[PDB]
DNA sequence: CAGGATGTATATATCTGACACGTGCCTGGAGACTAGGGAGTAATCCCCTTGGCGGTTAAAACGCGGGGGACAGCGCGTACGTGCGTTTAAGCGGTGCTAGAGCTGTCTACGACCAATTGAGCGGCCTCGGCACCGGGATTCTCCA
DNA sequence: TGGAGAATCCCGGTGCCGAGGCCGCTCAATTGGTCGTAGACAGCTCTAGCACCGCTTAAACGCACGTACGCGCTGTCCCCCGCGTTTTAACCGCCAAGGGGATTACTCCCTAGTCTCCAGGCACGTGTCAGATATATACATCCTG
């Protein structure tokens, strides 16, 4: 759609940070060695993608990514994209109530790679230390997502363009776990038809430790006024 | 030659009726002829191997029975 | 009389048929099937007794090997009655 | 103008051919099939009549068992007709 | 005759000869052919008795292959003993699947 | 602050991951000691105070696991034939019927 | 009762090696029944071999030969 | 040695002894053990070659049961010969049905 | 004191492995599997040659009976190369 | 606000368990020679296979109308996959005890083996009745008004 | 639902060839001696199987949640079935060569058994290396004053 129709920067923009694109985590995994598959390529100059983005290649079908250079397809394997950044086109739109939205810049085909949420991955006592120092400092925006149940991610220190999102009770994108370089990572993907201009906002499914969240400004009959998670922690 | 078509459509239909089949797709006839060709090829191959070992020029009934015995589909009465 | 002697089990299957069924005959093809069946079961039991004797480093087929082969090849109630018949026959024969 | 429904004749034929006991393939075409298959192994082979009868018996029994299991697959797939993939499934389960 | 002494109809002598000349062991115990003949007599008697019964159930006094087939397939343990066996001219059991019967 | 739980894996993804992991490895999938107790219980009904060699229980566990794996392979093929992706008891009974074990 | 010792996750893993993707809840009872029948037949034949050999221990060779008798020959034990 | 005379590795003499004392026939021909040892050594060489290639392609130098299992189940002819045998601790071939994969 | 002299095909399978791939080893369990395989193939070929000698009322297993057994057991190119190897072996053996 | 003690991830010299190679020894394999019987080869016969022909007629081919079952979409609900947290036997090692496998020694009963004999059982031929086939009516099943 | 109609079943009548029995014969079955190695049995040794126990922790378990897949319904359409009509070739009986299976005659070389001898193969130490483990070590955490 075109609901979130002067784009902003990253560091009318949000608070400043450092743009990252690599692995700059806390300490670290996934321990799942993806071996070199025998996928037929149909690739010499890019006539078709080798481990195709929507065909039947065994690596991509299970949210597993080939490392660059060791799979039999070589470098034309489209299931290498976390290591080669085949991201979509979003930008930072300023909204007075929704805050900062990832507006789509080109009309996006459904069920494709949109972006990646990268930041700092940390454990639970340092994670609650980050929580305590941030809500004693007085930030009103909280990025305390969980990669796995043990570890946690945060992007306000050293993150990327995936910060400018929110909760919508009707999601357009979603986030799913993938594995790359024996490292568990996160990726935001579309499911429905996406037109250039509207912010790509999904289900957070937060279990907030506080009592007063900002209201869900989705304005839909599916919105209960607040977000809605799993537990009342 | 093309004598494998001698096993005709209604004869395969008869075998199927004896097998309990009620309706038969048109492709079943060619599939059954191919399966039977494979089966008979194997059995006649074993029979001819027994016959050539016995220094005989005629495949006897015993060669066919022993050949079927080798494949766990023993036949009584020959 | 200018023909090679080809043995069979015909007369013995016929004797058993007359002992179990008073007024009943049997066709040539049915007798052929029964004869091949008896030769088949004989080959199975003798082969099983042979391999059983070989496994246990024995060189003789005794009543024990035949008994174990019969219990191995015949399922359930058949095996029970067959081992009963075998023991009965050996008991009568040694006396 | 009195016609049977598409399927009752099938059941009457099923009862008929399961009741009788005779070879269902035509003798001479099957003998030509046997001799043709035998040509590719040794030239000018002779066949005893009993060997051809034994081959026809084994051929009919194998096809009957294959079609019975193919029928069980067909009934399993909520159908009443048999398809080539049912025969391929049956032979796959058997082990070829 | 050793057959009458053992109370068997099958020839213990013939069985013993087939055992010696059949390349099964170097030595064949004396009780082995008697035991084997007894087991063969039992299996033959069971199949013949069931075929005879089926023949009377088809108003025939002469056993034909179809009756042997019915005899074999209606005994579960014989069916298990003869699961890889095909009886020539035997046919098939009258088994029609429920789903094909008219409703 | 708050913990932000994201979306889990879709049903079947972890299943396929297990498919690839267990088809690539060779370790035994049945617990050894419960299976050994099962073997001794089944053997109880033939001879009292039966003893087993460890290699015998191991050969039984290998044979058992290979037989069940092959049966589930055949069941999966018949299941996928019937336009489903979920095996049912009828599928295993059909597999055993066609194999000739019933 | 010990047939329930072959637990439901283990049965799932067995299906996983076989390529099964989704498993109905009713499968587990059928699988334990199949396992009981198979083990009953193989163990029965093994015990028959032990009773013949006048030994009290089921040996590996007895299990291999018992399996071979049922057309499921096993390599790697002798 | 009788093995060296035929250029074989497998023991012709042991095969001859097993044939005579294995209760297969009253008499055993002179050429039978040589021929049988040749067939056994050829089949052993074929399966060990396929296993070796499978192990080397999986970057291992020791042949393991898994590589034997792959050697057997990947060669159609040996698969046909060995369709009803179970190789201990061998597992199965990686085979995922196409239908199990996700859709478009 | 040593326990018991038990024979196996271990060293011959190892010599064949060293003849085809000198820098490759083999696990003990894999050597056991290979020994069971050799004993199996042996038992099958000897059993079939025995049945061939019996069916033709002969009491001698010669190289011809083994050859026919090989042609029955191996499916196709395996049989062709096995017969080639056996012919080579028997020829070189009897002609030296 | 401050270092010291402590916890944690990292690279590491080492420890273990399985595999390659050298050592003594023994039993089975190899070589040599002889006897006897299985089989190899020539020769003959005669059964039954191959080939042909002709008439019958039943089954196969072929065409066509039509119906019902296959197939695809839709919709719906529930059960099974995934995941988290709780618990429990599995596994491992460590220890102890004795049943029984495995080997040996000695002896004997039991079967191989051989010659003579004789009757059981097999081939040939011969006979009559169960059955295969046919015709006529009777029941039984199916389907459309 | 019942009458029409087709199919099948039953019931007697005729013909026929195959089951069932007898006759002559021959070789295999039985009996009695004669012997030689297989195995039954007692005893002894030593491995390994079972039983117990503590400890650690990985997998099983139970519940919660949610989605996607199974399953039922409905429409469409098309393909196979029922059946009639035409055709072709299987089938049955009969005949004619003649090929080759089966047997015979007789020879002869190949293999079992025996005897003599020694080295190849097996059990066992001894050395060496992928893979797992306790250990120095750098950087962040708490920890009390
Ligand atoms: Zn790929
Ligand atoms: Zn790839
Ligand atoms: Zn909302």
């Amino acid at each position: 759609s075109s609901k979130l129709p002067p784009p902003q920067l990253f560091n009318e923009a949000c608070r400043t940070f450092q743009v990252i694109s690599d692995c700059l985590y806390g300490s670290r995994s996934s321990d799942h060695d993806a071996l070199d598959c025998d996928c037929a390529e149909d690739w010499r100059d890019g006539k078709n993608h080798a481990c195709g983005e929507d065909s039947d290649c065994i690596n991509r079908a299970t949210k597993i990514e080939c490392v660059i250079g060791d799979c039999n397809c070589g470098e034309g394997c489209q299931n290498q994209r976390f290591q080669r950044k085949q991201y979509a086109k979003v930008s930072v739109i300023k909204t007075e109530k929704k805050g900062y939205g990832l507006r789509a810049d080109t009309d996006l085909q459904p069920n494709d790679f949109i972006y990646e949420y990268v930041g700092e991955v940390i454990n639970e006592p340092t994670f609650r230390s980050r929580m305590l120092k941030y809500d004693k400092e007085g930030i009103k925006h909280f990025y305390f997502m969980s990669l796995t149940k043990n570890e946690f991610v945060d992007a306000t220190k050293k993150g990327n363009l995936g910060r400018f999102c929110n909760h919508s009770c009707n999601p357009n994108c979603y986030v799913d776990k993938w594995v790359v370089g024996d490292k568990l990572r996160m990726g935001i993907f579309a499911a429905r038809y996406i037109k250039a201009g509207e912010e790509l906002v999904f289900n957070y499914n937060v279990d907030r430790y506080g009592a007063d969240p900002q209201p869900c400004y989705c304005g839909e009959p599916n919105c209960v006024g607040f977000i809605g998670g799993k537990t009342q922690t | 030659r093309d004598n494998i078509q001698g096993i005709t459509k209604p004869a395969i239909r008869r075998l199927a009726r004896r097998g309990g089949v009620k309706r038969i797709s048109g492709l079943i006839y060619e599939e059954t002829r191919g399966v039977l060709k494979v089966f008979l090829e194997n059995v006649i191959r074993d029979a001819v191997t027994y016959t050539e070992h016995a220094k005989r020029k005629t495949v006897t009934a015993m060669d066919v029975v022993y050949a079927l015995k080798r494949q766990g589909r023993t036949l009584y009465g020959f | 009389r200018r023909k090679t002697r080809k043995e069979s089990y015909a007369i013995y299957v016929y004797k058993v048929l007359k002992q179990v069924h008073p007024d009943t005959g049997i066709s040539s093809k049915a007798m052929s099937i029964m004869n091949s069946f008896v030769n088949d079961v004989f080959e199975r039991i003798a082969g099983e007794a042979s391999r059983l004797a070989h496994y246990n480093k024995r060189s003789t087929i005794t009543s024990r090997e035949i008994q174990t082969a019969v219990r191995l090849l015949l399922p359930g109630e058949l095996a029970k009655h067959a081992v009963s018949e075998g023991t009965k026959a050996v008991t009568k024969y040694t006396s | 103008p009195h016609r049977y429904r598409p399927g009752t004749v099938a059941l009457r034929e099923i009862r008929r051919y399961q009741k009788s006991t005779e070879l269902l393939i035509r003798k001479l075409p099957f003998q030509r099939l046997v001799r043709e298959i035998a040509q590719d192994f040794k030239t000018d082979l002779r066949f005893q009549s009993s060997a051809v009868m034994a081959l026809q018996e084994a051929s009919e029994a194998y096809l009957v068992a294959l079609f019975e299991d193919t029928n069980l697959c067909a009934i399993h797939a909520k159908r009443v007709t048999i398809m080539p993939k049912d025969i391929q499934l049956a032979r796959r389960i058997r082990g070829e | 005759g050793r057959s009458s002494r053992a109370g068997l109809q099958f020839p213990v002598g013939r069985v013993h000869r087939l055992l010696r000349k059949g390349n099964y062991a170097e030595r064949v115990g004396a009780g082995a052919p008697v035991y084997l003949a007894a087991v063969l007599e039992y299996l033959t008697a069971e199949i013949l008795e069931l075929a005879g019964n089926a023949a009377r159930d088809n108003k025939k006094t002469r056993i034909i292959p179809r009756h042997l087939q019915l005899a074999v397939r209606n005994d579960e343990e014989l069916n298990k003993l003869l699961g890889r066996v095909t009886i020539a001219q035997g046919g098939v059991l009258p088994n029609i699947q429920s789903v094909l019967l008219p409703k």
